[PDB]
RNA sequence: AAUUCCUUGUCGGGUAAGUUCCGACCUGCACGAAUGGCGUAAUGAUGGCCAGGCUGUCUCCACCCGAGACUCAGUGAAAUUGAACUCGCUGUGAGAUGCAGUGUACCCGCGGCAAGACGGAAAGACCCCGUGAACCUUUACUAUAGCUUGACACUGAACAU
RNA sequence: GCUCGCCGGAAGACCAAGGGUUCCUGUCCAACGUUAAUCGGGGCAGGGUGAGUCGACCCCUAAGGCGAGGCCGAAAGGCGUAGUCGAUGGGAAACAGGUUAAUAUUCCUGUACUUGGUGUUACUGCGAAGGGGGGACGGAGAAGGCUAUGUUGGCCGGGCGACGGUUGUCCCGGUUUAAGCGUGUAGGCUGGUUUUCCAGGCAAAUCCGGAAAAUCAAGGCUGAGGCGUGAUGACGAGGCACUACGGUGCUGAAGCAACAAAUGCCCUGCUUCCAGGAAAAGCCUCUAAGCAUCAGGUAACAUCAAAUCGUACCCCAAACCGACACAGGUGGUCAGGUAGAGAAUACCAAGGCGCUUGAGAGAACUCGGGUGAAGGAACUAGGCAAAAUGGUGCCGUAACUUCGGGAGAAGGCACGCUGAUAUGUAGGUGAGGUCCCUCGCGGAUGGAGCUGAAAUCAGUCGAAGAUACCAGCUGGCUGCAACUGUUUAUUAAAAACACAGCACUGUGCAAACACGAAAGUGGACGUAUACGGUGUGACGCCUGCCCGGUGCCGGAAGGUUAAUU
RNA sequence: AGGACCGAACCGACUAAUGUUGAAAAAUUAGCGGAUGACUUGUGGCUGGGGGUGAAAGGCCAAUCAAACCGGGAGAUAGCU
């Protein structure tokens, strides 16, 4: 049975990568919220 | 020519084909070709703006000359070609100076016939002249609506318009729809009728034939649920309301023309 | 009749016997002509019905080959669980292992069966209730996008009546 | 280690995606492994991934994203031009052998190739963000010529048989060799060459396109494979000195032919059809602005450079997605033998495995199967399930029909093996020899050798010859839908949804309509034989009556009627 | 020639049994349908919540759909347990 998660590094970065988050105001707010929370891993870049 | 396919299997019993042997059996003129990417009926927002559009065979656009501004240059027809972007056929014309262009095919234009555009051009099918010079009552096609804009009327498979009267700067025309419209006499027009009369006689014969054209299936609307269409659902087949479009418009006689911008060039709507 | 309530309508065919099926009849509860009517070859993992072949489907089960079940060694769950020294019957309190009377019964496992413990599982979905929701409908109410009408503004010039 | 069993269009081999050390060696057995564990994809330590040619990066672009200005929008922001990004596509070059416990087209040996920089020499019109060519493109079908590959023979080496025979028509194994370079064949495409002229290719042009003459027919391009060379080499069954029986030096025979043959190659070809089949760059040419005893361009030689990153291992699975060492899911490539139409199926080769609890017993009952007296649907809501039919060839085949079908209708007969026809035929393949020549990978004749059906006749074995696996039950009446398709992922596959066809209606293009506060976009680079919406639903015969209601489309006399005044 | 025929791969999911604290939060086994097309598949892209998409089932939109998910208004309100 095919499951929901079909990994793809290229699609992973384009959808949730660091540059993608910086591309929009709302995405930049996501990083700001995560930085305020002190997240060790800001995004899924690596 | 119209030929009926033999009923060797379902899906071919009712297939009627329009075979034209005169059409070129080869690749078109590459220089006058352009990329034509499909849209699926979706605009720049990505939303379906026109339904029932999608799929179909890949097509390459042909640069058809709808202006015919090469005044005073005799041209000779090289061959007739099949155009996937339009119902009518197109003809490859070679001008006396070595330039090749694509034009709509009139009723009786073949390889070797000569055509010419301009005020002094002869009154023969395929020739383009301003409607001021064209005698009243003759049948024309590819009519221009504005001076120099390019042909915009009677471009279909076998359509044509006729000049009914010359009142001065404007010429009244009887369009295929029956509309009596007037345009400036300076507008250009092509003599004759676009020749594909048999185009309306074809029978697709099967569902797949429509899909080849890029026409996706149409869901009626009475077969949907109320959340989807005004015709909605019901237990069985009820349909107890006035017919409407999606989004709630009568679409059973209700006139939707509200332009009012020109509303002066129109003499009689139709019928 | 995918439509017929009365109804298994009536007659005929098929069967020893046919509420189904097929063919007619018309008394169409409550068919009907593009929310189509009546036909229709072909097609269908489609509905109904009848035959030949075929058989453990059955009369009526028998034997056999394997995997479990069973025993030994190793590892090692689960739902459930107020507490239990946790029997039958009749009666009682509204269908009793637990009350009354009476009968029966040495203590404890293992393999089986599933009648009861109103067995386990899911704060019944049916039903009603709440001045509870949610979507949906419309000639319910009140609004509103859109469409449409006119006035004024953007907006002037002469001429004639 | 010897047997046995299982897969073998994989349960083998090589990758992408993804994972990220699971790879190799040593060591340890608490935990992890559904048991034990000396073992492990477990713990610990060490080791391991070598590139001008593979891939990425890089050059080029598709869908699409972003977007200087710009247009639009309360703000946020939206769309989009010039541009710039974006592979799943296009663009230069490496093959064979050997080698490590673990890497190799990356290292080593041998033999090659590509694109650039600099310099020398000779000959020289060079030059672009421009022009043209090219790149460059569909589906189906059809053969023909080939190769991969396989079979047999020949050759070489070895063998003479645990039990009758086996020195022969016997048995086992091997018989392998690339890129590159040269040759330019089967076959495909195209008529060349020279001069003159021209409203075209945003300006120019010797290039492209077009026009008019002259002159010859042989010019050119593309092109699998074969052959030669690469190769006096490498590899090589097996031997000989070493030989911790763990393995290395040296040596190492034959290394040919015939036939069959692909879904691969010629083929981005050919034929044919309608639904009419990417873009851009590299590359080849054209000149402009400009530079000209320069600079640049062409060829040869020499020299230098080709960086950086990935490279282990798994990759139909115990390493990826499923919480698991989970009967699930996961794209590409490779495609042996016998039988067979076949990538089905059976049995096997190479290779890989026996699926991480076993040992006994041989109860009920459950699960998966085999067989069955007599009867044969009496079962049951229902022939559910099971049983049965099953192949090829020939004969034969109804109603009905849209004349295609129905149809493999139904039904019947023959199938093994041996021999002969014919010591292996018809057919296919085709050597030597002879003849011809513009003598060449040539043509004709020629038929050796090899390969090889099918049929007839006769004989013969069994209960049974399409013997296994594999492999249609058939027929009659009838409802519904024409049909192929589509649908409730995870209880509904249907008579529902689509459908071709039909009709009504809207829409004259800045179209109707749709998404958008707007710009704008789709509709459409379309134009009434078009497009949107609605209903109906192939086809055949037809589709009657009613406009009071509601809606829609017109109408003008009057009545009523908003802001405003 | 064919939304032609028989039939593997491939894509489907009609019947039955098993399983139902399953090997599996939909699978296995034996049959079954399509299998040159309205086919199927890899990679990437686009459409966003009263919205998308939908050969239409209220289907699907990350095991969730008559209005997804996450955070917030928020300790919504609960004449009810």
């Amino acid at each position: 049975m095919k499951r929901t998660f079909q990994p793809s590094v290229l699609k992973r970065n384009r959808s949730h990568g660091f540059r993608a988050r910086m591309a929009t105001k709302n995405g930049r707010q996501v990083l700001a919220r995560r930085r305020a929370k002190g997240r060790a891993r800001l995004t899924v870049s690596k | 020519a119209v030929v009926k396919c033999k009923p060797t299997s379902p899906g071919r019993r009712h297939v009627v084909k329009v075979v034209n042997p005169e059409l070129h059996k080869g690749k078109p003129f590459a220089p006058l070709l352009e990329k034509n990417s499909k849209s699926g009926g979706r605009n720049n927002n990505g939303r379906i703006t026109t339904r029932h559009i999608g799929g179909g065979h890949k097509q390459a656009y042909r640069i058809v000359d709808f202006k015919r501004n090469k005044d005073g240059i005799p041209a000779v027809v090289e061959r007739l070609e099949y155009d996937p972007n339009r119902s009518a056929n197109i003809a490859l014309v070679l001008y006396k100076d070595g330039e090749r262009r694509y034009i709509l095919a009139p009723k009786g234009l073949k390889a070797g016939d000569q055509i010419q555009s301009g005020v002094d051009a002869a009154i023969k099918p395929g020739n383009t002249l301003p409607m001021r010079n064209i005698p009243v009552g003759s049948t024309v096609h590819n009519v221009e609506m504005k001076p120099g804009k390019g042909g915009q009327l009677a471009r279909s498979a076998g359509t044509y318009v006729q000049i009914v009267a010359r009142d001065g700067a404007y010429v009244t025309l009887r369009l295929r729809s029956g509309e009596m419209r007037k345009v400036e006499a300076d507008c250009r027009a092509t003599l004759g009728e676009v020749g594909n009369a048999e185009h309306m006689l074809r029978v697709l014969g099967k569902a797949g034939a429509a899909r080849w054209r890029g026409v996706r299936p149409t869901v009626r609307g009475t077969a949907m649920n109320p959340v989807d269409h005004p015709h909605g659902g019901g237990e069985g087949r009820n349909f107890g309301k006035h017919p409407v479009t999606p989004w709630g418009v009568q679409t059973k006689g209700k006139k939707t023309r509200s332009n009012k911008r020109t509303d002066k060039f129109i003499v009689r709507r139709r019928s």
